[PDB]
């Protein structure tokens, strides 16, 4: 379980951040997270990796709701690379993303931080696979790298959808529905860590240095990823980089696994066993 | 409605980001057909954008303003207590 | 029946922006690189040589084949894109409409009225479309797919019920 | 009311067939409601004879 | 230059990289050019009985018609036993038929000899 | 949404017209076949139909593109392609 | 048995003595009612079957084959009653008249006493069956199906009547009760082993098993669709009824000479699973799934296990009723249509909002889905053949793979998708067909709520 | 109480005695109040009133008594009318068996959720007494087969004794 | 309190020492899951209306 | 850790082996120690129904806790400077697990540069 | 309609009978091509290059157009491996063998390091959970009568 | 604006 949930939380991860649709770039981040909780209920983690399937429930919820907002709002287009300036387009709908977003990646005494870097911590000063362990903490990093190239492609900058403009959030429905699960991942970190008796023994004296690497890779993948997306407003050219053909592509997985399998299969039910 | 169509001299190459495309071209030789199209898009409200920062700390201003009034009050309380 | 060696060069010049897009993406980037490559396509205009244009667009596709986006922006309403035949399972094709019953009919009575009418044009200009399209049918078969139009007067051009009829691209 | 006969039509009928199978029908065979055991702690008292538990004695008595 | 394409069965060379199409052969000029009037042909016949107010019923394919008897009866018919149909025909048969008793009976005989023993824990398994 | 008609898509399809620079403002008519009368390349009509494209945000086909040459094209184009009935 | 008996046979002149168009109504509520009285024998005392005469006995492994016959009765009454109307009054009244001929001997078979009348009514349902193939089967091939259909459970069935009549002369008595309780040991001599071979033979083509089982494919194609369920639905279950009757006597035989027959089935599920995965015809389809769920009873039956053997007769029965029905889903389509292919007729979910539900919940209880009794069938076998072997659940394990792929394949190709431009003869569904569909699926959800009184005698 | 405490043991309810200590009201008892006068006591009204409806008029039932037999074990060989006897009485015993196995798994399932965490511990005694159960039964009844019947069930036995009647002369060696 | 509950109801068979019966076993996992779940697909279905409108 | 630093990148008879040690006999080192005593016997636990692996010698620290979480129901801002004690005694109970760590690696010096003493010349 | 000769037939062994098999297939003695008869039994079912329906020009109008095939067209013998949302032979912007060879380099290169992750473990600087009571012999699932082992834990 | 809506006959 320590081998899938560090494997599921990166190679998913690291093939979200190189995507050019909310859809399938917070579903990748959902199965990055799924990996994430296979991790802590490996190393005797059962309730706490509980915690975090509430937790997620919040903030990823609003996610897919926020981003089904823009998407039929601006007239059912989901492509990132052509929405553009929604910040003050959609105030509530750019509030509940960066809500939403910065209780994923961490921001202490938000909904994310009572649930996920106590898994990182927890899995720090455990006896587990030393090579898991770096897998969590670079798909912890690179949580905040998606995680920037949704509000910095979407929200932030100049807009780019077709000229005939039909933003619109005004719908009671939208904006209750969304306030509902907003006050949700406010203060539901809080309510239930507070509230849900211990069942888990503690982990108090641990050196300072890696107490902090989930603040610290959250916020160190915040800079690079701000920094290689503005790259892109850089005027000058972006070559094609072979390994953004990789991690563009899905990781490789479905082009080879769901067209070599199946056709030897299917083959062989032809050729062999019917004919 | 009828929804009025905005009228076309709005948008010219001035101002715009894609002034800084204009002299490129001019001085590689050719012109750029079609600027005053894209104009609208980085003009208007549509214009000065929020920095990726900027959006994150948005409500901070009153949201500290909130912090200060709430710390004070319980500050005073508690001490008096 | 032949893509000339124009039509090519025009169908790379718009898949090549398209691709372009998604790696672009911002505007200021688009108008730039697109007048490089609209200037660098209008350089080779007196290559005279069309072996030379083949040998132009020889390294020109698979140069594109380099350059192609793993995720090119398509568009919804297209193949490829997000909203490709999602609105379909609702446009029922019109025949269906025969089958309906009495009490379902008498619900909308001017519109079945109307449909009776197109009905009948239908069924008066068979006739007429299938002579016209025979009269001037080229020997050896139908050479192109295309259709001979409405010649004289009053005549529906042939074939044109199911392209007319069409159910809508919205039905709802 | 609109709300109202919506709780009476699908919470206060539904919880009475409810409760009632769980308290007389269901219940009435052994074993079939089974519930962890009332958890108390060194220190309280308990009901069913009156007893108390004692006080847990005394700690080593540190602080932070 | 970056690396070409090679193509495969499963990843097929697209008509873009094709260098068959580059060179419009006159001899390809009439070959590519009765595509259309086959098709015509085709085509011409379908809205036809597609467009025709008599039809009520489903137009039958020809195609579709010899694809299923092509992909069936009519198959044995053309069967010439030969030893690549021999050895295909035991591979994927008793082949697989014998691995799966020597893999089980194995198995089975290691399973009961633990049993014979008393090598193996059944002492809760009663359901059988 | 309401639904685009005839003088929506004309007044947007001679918008973006208008908009591109060496068109000449007054030369605009709807029944203006390009080049033999605004003197424009084979390799500009293959890119103003993207702005066409952009202007309604569905895909014109290479086929029907290379047919579709008049601002009056364009407009009967666009309206049947997307149900278009007034 | 005589109350069941008896009506049926008398209902055979009331047919016959009917008027022009009564013959439908007056054969199908009859039927109905003799389905009813068939349901006073789901009750099965304690440990004891309902033996009522020497002649007939019946117990908990017949009670619910019974029922499903005569439950059956209408339902070829209900499908047949479209292709059938455009003929003459006697070739419709004789048609009814062969399927009350058949049930009569099914209900006699599945409640005989002695397996010489076990064995003389097994083979008898041939003659009605292979006529009614053959009269008014729609196709070409049929005249070469009915030929394959006959010899190929004869051709096992000759070398079981020899088998039956050397165990009266060397044992005695031959009826299923004397047998069970004088059983003997079987010996492992080579004579043993052949008439091992011979009782089982008869049941295994019957059932299919896989290699023999490729009259299937050519029966159930072109059969008529009244034929067609009743082949599928019980007469694949009669080879397995007699399954576990007849294995009373080969024990302990059965446990070395099953090898080649386990890894024949274990093996063909996964091959004719398959087979399934791609079919240019809808009845073949179904025909060879139907060969995948009967592999999984012979598995079930010859690991000869408690658990085992209520697993068989749930997933026996649970597959008659499904697969029954899923060939009227297929009658109803090439009815519209004239055809069998796959591909020719598609996205019938459009046009027919309601079928598109019946051939859903179909394939769902097709596909094993829990609680349906599909599922409490298949996973019994799982586990009565994983305590026998922890290697079968990577075949058969993996057949629930590869029967939802191409299960939900049909639905996706036929339901789902766009309507087919050029078909336009495709009425609104007759509530006749909407009904017929409800005959099938609301019993067998509804009998998931009592597993009970399908598991058979071992439960 | 319908069942009994002998087969069923229920150890006693060890319930608390709520003591807090804090100013705000406890939400869980007034919602429990309000309960009590909209659910419970609209239910025990009709279900009293029911009850003496049937209490009108009390039909009875019984349990039948099978006497014993002689079993398998004196049946004459090939003795069917003896042999039926025996076989039925054996499965009598075989299903109120697999009833035995049955109690007490429900009285096994019934510690582990009573006990909450402390199951390892609190009942060790109930754990080794279905062990008991279960080895038993494994001597019993497993692997007669899915014809099982009563002379299978006696050749297992004869079986076992043989067995360890060789295992005692292996002992006196 | 605390307190965690099963509620085992209607015997479904009793397999012969099985004894499959529809039981709902609830615990911490349970009950804190409960009100997540209806919460957000509360909150979905009041969106739903809003996004899915026209089908 | 410095230790995972010099384990596999360095030596390998220096840096503790969690799998192996306690290595050495307790009293060994320091004559006489204390022996770690629950101040609850066996039955608190049990009846508070503490999980298995929140049954440590810190339960003590422990078992108050959920009392003062139902005694001030439902209040979850109490229950903090309980929790403080506890968390505390998961200081002095860690902070032992480290001081034994370093223990066992100065034993491991103990160890090998002594035998290395009486080795290249007795 | 059709008759019974245009149903497939045998191999087309002369020249002639391949043209007559290519005229009843709809095709052209040019493009027509049995496959190879290593006693299979295809036929003379002509073998076509395998193209998903994928892979036919979407904006093309078919009179199928939802597998893109018009009528009369003889379709592929492979047509349910090749049909839309079966298996697809879409050309893919980079090589097959590149394609391969980086999915199984990245899953054997995670699978290594996993398993030398799993030789030289992490952990802090930190050493046994002292557990007290005989490691709590009794509650672990030990028997009473079977006193536990003498286990003890000190301080310093 | 209301238009007409075609669908399969739903009263059988
Ligand atoms: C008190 C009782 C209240 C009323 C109960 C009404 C029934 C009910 O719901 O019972 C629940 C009971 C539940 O049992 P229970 O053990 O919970 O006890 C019930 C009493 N209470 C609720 C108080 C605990 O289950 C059954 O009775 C099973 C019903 C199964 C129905 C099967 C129908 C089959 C129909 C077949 C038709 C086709 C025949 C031909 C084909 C056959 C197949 C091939
Ligand atoms: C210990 C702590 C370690 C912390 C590491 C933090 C790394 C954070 C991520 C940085 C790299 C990814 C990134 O910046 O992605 C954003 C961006 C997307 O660029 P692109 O997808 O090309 O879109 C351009 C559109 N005009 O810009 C890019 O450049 C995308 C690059 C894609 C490939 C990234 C590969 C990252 C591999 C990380 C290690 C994986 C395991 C080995
Ligand atoms: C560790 C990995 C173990 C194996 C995991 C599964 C392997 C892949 C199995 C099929 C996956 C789904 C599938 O069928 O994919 C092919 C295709 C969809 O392909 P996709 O790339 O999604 O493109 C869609 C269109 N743009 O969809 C279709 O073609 C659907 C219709 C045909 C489906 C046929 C699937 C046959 C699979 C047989 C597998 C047998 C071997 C399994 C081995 C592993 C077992 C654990
Ligand atoms: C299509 C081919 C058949 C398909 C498969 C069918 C099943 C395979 C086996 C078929 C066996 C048929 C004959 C069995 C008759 C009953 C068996 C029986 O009662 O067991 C006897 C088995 O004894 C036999 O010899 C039975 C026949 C053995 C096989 C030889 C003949 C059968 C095979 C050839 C004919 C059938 C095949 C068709 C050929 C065209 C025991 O008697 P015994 O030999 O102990 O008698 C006492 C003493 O020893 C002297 O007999
Ligand atoms: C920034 C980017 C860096 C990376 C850059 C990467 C560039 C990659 C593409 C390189 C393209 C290459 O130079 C040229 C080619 O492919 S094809 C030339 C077309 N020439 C002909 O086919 C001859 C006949 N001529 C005509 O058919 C008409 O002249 C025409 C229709 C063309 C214009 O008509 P009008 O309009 O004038
Ligand atoms: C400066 C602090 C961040 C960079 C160093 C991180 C080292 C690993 C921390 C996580 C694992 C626990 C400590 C080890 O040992």
């Amino acid at each position: 379980t320590l081998c899938l949930g560090a494997i599921t939380t990166l190679f998913t991860a690291l093939c979200a951040i190189t995507q050019n649709d909310i859809k399938k770039i917070v579903a990748f981040s959902t199965s990055s997270q799924l990996g994430l909780m296979m991790v802590t209920i490996g190393i005797n983690q059962p309730h706490l990796a509980f915690l975090h399937i509430c937790m997620h429930a919040f903030f990823k919820a609003m996610l897919f709701m926020c981003s089904g907002s823009i998407i039929h709002s601006l007239n059912d287009e989901q492509d990132i690379r052509k929405m553009g300036g929604l910040y003050k387009a959609m105030p509530f709908t750019t509030t509940a993303l960066i809500i939403g977003s910065l209780a994923l990646t961490g921001m202490p005494y938000l909904t994310g931080f009572y649930s996920k870097d106590l898994i990182i911590e927890a899995v720090n000063m455990s006896y587990t696979n030393a090579w898991a362990l770096l897998m969590t903490l670079i798909a912890t990093s690179l949580t905040a790298a998606y995680s920037t190239r949704i509000i910095f492609f979407a929200f932030l900058g100049k807009p780019r959808f077709p000229p005939l403009v039909l933003i619109n959030e005004n719908n009671p429905l939208l904006i209750n529905s969304i306030k509902r699960l907003l006050i949700g991942s406010i203060f539901a970190g809080f309510i239930i860590s507070n509230n849900i008796p211990p069942m888990t023994v503690p982990n108090t004296t641990m050196p300072l240095y890696m107490k902090m690497t989930a603040l610290i890779v959250t916020i160190m993948g915040f800079m690079l990823a701000l920094e290689l997306n503005n790259t892109t407003y850089y005027l000058k050219f972006k070559y094609p980089s072979q390994t953004y053909k990789f991690s563009n592509m899905l990781g490789y997985y479905p082009s080879i696994m769901h067209r070599l399998p199946t056709y030897h299969n299917l083959s062989m039910s032809q050729k062999s066993a019917s004919s | 409605s009828k929804m009025e169509l905005p009228d076309y001299k709005q948008w010219k190459i001035e101002g715009t980001p894609l002034e800084t495309v204009q002299e490129k071209l001019a001085a590689r030789g050719l012109r750029d057909p079609w600027g005053r199209n894209e104009a609208w898009r980085y003009s208007g409200g549509f214009a000065n954008n929020v920095s990726f920062v900027g959006a994150l700390l948005k409500g901070f201003k009153w949201g500290f303003a909130a912090f200060v009034v709430a710390v004070g009050a319980e500050y005073y309380l508690e001490s008096q207590n | 029946a032949y893509l000339t060696h124009q039509q090519k060069v025009l169908r790379l010049y718009k898949r090549a922006l398209r691709h372009l897009e998604s790696w672009c993406v911002h505007r200021d980037k688009y108008r730039y690189f697109a007048c490089l490559m609209r200037a660098r396509f209008d350089e080779h205009k007196n290559e005279k040589d069309m072996v030379k244009a083949t040998q132009l667009l020889r390294q020109a596709e698979e140069e594109f084949w380099y350059g192609q986006h793993p995720q090119p922006y398509i568009f919804p309403e297209s193949p490829g894109g997000t909203s490709y035949e999602r609105y379909e399972c609702y446009k029922v094709p019109e025949w269906c409409l025969d089958d309906w019953h009495p009490s379902e009919k008498a619900m909308y009575p001017d519109y079945f009225a109307k449909r009776e009418q197109w009905k009948r044009l239908r069924r008066e200009s068979w006739e007429r479309e299938v002579k016209q399209l025979q009269e001037e049918t080229p020997p050896g078969g139908p050479r192109t797919e295309a259709l001979p139009p409405a010649r004289k007067e009053g005549d529906l051009p042939p074939l044109w019920w199911h392209i007319v009829t069409r159910p809508r691209e919205r039905p709802m | 009311y609109r709300h109202s006969i919506f709780a009476v039509t699908h919470v206060l009928i539904p919880v009475w067939i409810i409760h009632y199978y769980l308290k007389y029908h269901v219940t009435a065979k052994p074993y079939t409601v089974v519930e962890r055991k009332p958890r108390i702690f060194p220190g309280d008292t308990i009901l069913e004879t009156g007893e108390v538990i004692p006080l847990m004695k005394e700690f080593p008595d540190q602080h932070h | 230059s970056f690396p070409k394409y090679k193509p495969s069965r499963l990843a097929t060379l697209p008509a873009t990289l094709d260098p068959a199409e580059y060179d419009i052969s006159p001899e390809t000029r009439k070959a590519q050019a009765e595509r259309l009037a086959i098709r015509s042909r085709l085509k011409r016949e379908y809205l036809l009985q597609y467009n025709d107010p008599n039809r009520l019923g489903v137009i039958e394919d020809p195609a579709l018609i010899r694809w299923t008897y092509a992909r069936s009866a009519n198959i044995y018919p053309n069967f010439r036993p030969t030893p690549k149909t021999s050895l295909l025909g035991a591979l994927f048969g008793i082949g697989p038929l014998f691995f799966w008793y020597y893999v089980f009976k194995t198995d089975r005989d290691k399973k009961e000899k633990l049993i014979q023993e008393g090598k193996l824990d059944q002492t809760f398994n009663i359901s059988y | 949404a309401p639904p685009l008609t005839l003088e929506a898509i004309k007044d947007r399809v001679l918008y973006v017209l208008k908009l591109y620079d060496k068109i000449d403002p007054e030369k605009l008519s709807v029944n203006s076949h390009f080049m033999k009368d605004l003197g424009l390349d084979s390799l500009d009509q293959v890119e103003i139909i993207m702005a066409m494209e952009d202007e309604f945000g569905f895909e014109i086909p290479d086929i029907d593109a290379e047919k579709l040459m008049c601002p009056q094209e364009i407009v009967d184009y666009i309206a049947d392609k997307k149900d278009v009935y007034e | 048995m005589l109350k069941i008996i008896i009506p049926t046979t008398m209902l055979l002149p009331m047919t016959w003595m009917s008027k022009h168009n009564m013959i439908w109504i007056n054969a199908t509520v009859h039927s109905l009612l003799i389905s009813l009285i068939s349901l006073s024998l789901l009750n099965q005392l304690g440990e004891n079957s309902l033996n009522f005469s020497l002649t007939f006995f019946s117990d908990s492994l017949s009670a619910p084959l019974l029922v499903l016959t005569t439950w059956l009765l209408p339902l070829m009454l209900m499908a047949s009653q479209s292709h059938l109307s455009k003929e003459t009054t006697t070739r419709k009244k004789l048609y009814i008249t062969m399927l009350i001929l058949l049930q009569l001997f099914l209900i006699m078979t599945f409640t005989a006493t002695e397996l010489i009348l076990f064995y003389i009514l097994f083979e008898a349902t041939l003659v009605p069956t292979l006529i009614i193939i053959t009269r008014w089967g729609n196709q070409t091939e049929r005249l070469n199906a009915g030929l394959y259909f006959l010899f190929y459970t004869l051709a096992g069935s000759l070398p079981l009547l020899v088998a039956l009549v050397y165990i009266q002369n060397t044992t005695g008595s031959l009826n299923f009760l004397i047998i069970h309780y004088w059983s003997h040991p079987l010996s492992n001599s080579w004579s043993n082993i052949f008439m091992w071979l011979a009782c089982i033979m008869a049941f295994m083509v019957k059932m299919p098993l896989y290699g023999l089982h490729l009259w299937l494919p050519k029966a159930h194609v072109e059969a008529p669709i009244a034929g067609s369920m009743v082949l599928a639905a019980v007469l694949l279950k009669l080879g397995g009824y007699g399954m576990m009757r007849i294995t009373t006597i080969l024990n302990p035989l059965t446990n070395y000479m099953a090898y080649p027959f386990l890894m024949l089935s274990m093996w063909g599920m996964i091959m004719t699973s398959s087979i399934c995965l791609r079919q240019t015809d809808l009845k073949s389809l179904i025909a060879y799934s139907s060969v995948s769920h009967m592999a999984l009873v012979i598995v079930a039956i010859m690991i000869q296990t408690p658990w085992s053997f209520m697993g068989a007769t749930a997933l026996m029965i649970a597959h008659g009723l499904t697969s029954s029905m899923l060939f009227c889903l297929a009658n109803t389509n090439y009815e519209r249509v004239h055809s069998r292919t796959m591909i020719l007729a598609r996205g019938l979910q459009t046009l027919l909002p309601l079928m598109a539900t019946w051939w859903l919940m179909a394939s769902l209880t097709n596909l094993a889905l829990p609680p349906s009794i599909n599922l409490i069938g298949e996973l019994f076998i799982i586990t009565a053949s994983f305590s026998w072997s922890n290697i079968t659940i990577i075949l058969m394990g993996m057949n629930m793979m590869i029967t939802a792929l191409y299960s939900l394949y049909m639905l996706i190709t036929t339901q789902r998708g766009k309507y087919t431009h050029h078909i336009n003869n495709i009425k609104a569904s007759f509530t006749r067909e909407n009904a017929l569909m409800a005959l099938h699926i609301l019993p067998l959800l509804l009998l998931t709520l009592n597993p009970k009184m399908i598991l058979g005698p071992l439960y | 109480d319908s069942w009994d405490k002998d087969v069923y043991p229920e150890p006693p309810r060890r319930t608390p005695a709520p003591a807090p200590q804090t100013s705000l009201p406890n939400p869980v008892t007034y919602l429990t109040k309000i309960f009590d006068l909209l659910v419970d006591r609209p239910v025990t009204l009709a279900r009293e009133f029911i009850e003496q409806q049937h209490a009108k008029n009390r039909y009875y039932y019984y349990h039948r008594e099978f006497r014993r037999v002689p079993d398998i074990t004196e049946c004459e060989e090939k003795d069917i009318l003896c042999m039926f006897e025996a076989e039925m009485q054996w499965r009598r015993d075989y299903k109120v068996d697999q009833e035995i196995v049955n109690i007490i798994q429900e009285r096994l399932k019934a510690c582990q959720q009573r006990e909450g965490e402390s199951y390892r511990q609190n009942c060790a005694k109930e754990l080794e007494q279905f062990t008991q159960v279960s080895k038993a039964f494994q001597d019993r009844y497993s692997d007669l087969g899915a014809h099982y019947s009563a002379r299978k069930c006696l050749a297992k036995q004869k079986q076992r004794m043989l067995a360890e009647r060789k295992a005692a002369k292996e002992a006196a060696a | 309190t605390g307190q965690e509950m099963i509620i085992s109801n209607w015997h479904w068979m009793t397999l012969q020492t099985v004894e499959l019966s529809l039981s709902f076993k609830m615990d911490y996992f349970s009950v804190m899951f409960i009100p997540v779940a209806l919460f957000v697909t509360w909150s979905i279905m009041e969106f739903s209306m809003w996004y899915m409108h026209s089908d | 850790g410095a230790h995972l630093a010099r384990r596999y990148l360095g030596d390998a008879s220096k840096e503790p082996d969690p799998l192996r040690m306690p290595t050495f006999p307790p009293d060994y080192g320091f004559p006489e120690r204390k022996e770690r005593e629950m101040v609850a016997t066996q039955q608190e636990m049990n009846d508070a129904q503490l999980m298995l692996q929140q049954r440590d010698y810190c339960a003590h620290y422990l078992i108050q806790l959920l009392k003062c979480k139902r005694d001030s129901f439902p209040n979850f801002l109490a229950c903090k400077h309980e929790q403080h004690d506890w968390d505390y005694c998961e200081h002095l109970d860690y902070v032992k697990r480290m001081k034994e760590f370093e223990r066992e690696r100065r034993l491991l010096q103990r160890k090998k540069r002594r035998e290395q003493r009486e080795a290249e010349m007795a | 309609h059709v008759t019974k000769d245009m149903f497939p037939g045998p191999y087309p062994k002369t020249p002639e009978e391949r043209a007559a098999a290519a005229k009843k297939y709809n095709m052209r003695v040019e493009d027509y091509e049995p496959y190879p008869d290593d006693g299979m039994g295809y036929g003379d079912y002509p073998k076509l290059p395998d193209r998903s329906q994928q892979e036919r020009d979407p904006w093309y109008d078919w009179d199928h157009p939802d597998l893109r095939l018009n009528w009369g067209e003889p379709i592929h013998w492979d047509l349910d491996m090749y049909i839309r949302n079966r298996v697809d032979t879409s050309p893919t912007p980079v090589s097959w063998n590149t394609m391969c060879k980086h999915l199984s380099g990245f899953v054997a290169f995670m699978l290594f390091m996993f398993w030398v992750g799993e030789i030289y473990p992490s952990y802090q600087p930190v050493g046994p959970k002292q557990y007290p009571y005989n490691d709590l012999y009794l509650e672990r699932g030990g028997d009473p009568t079977k006193e536990p082992e003498p286990v003890v834990h000190y301080e310093i | 604006k209301r238009l007409f809506i075609i669908k399969p006959s739903g009263f059988y």
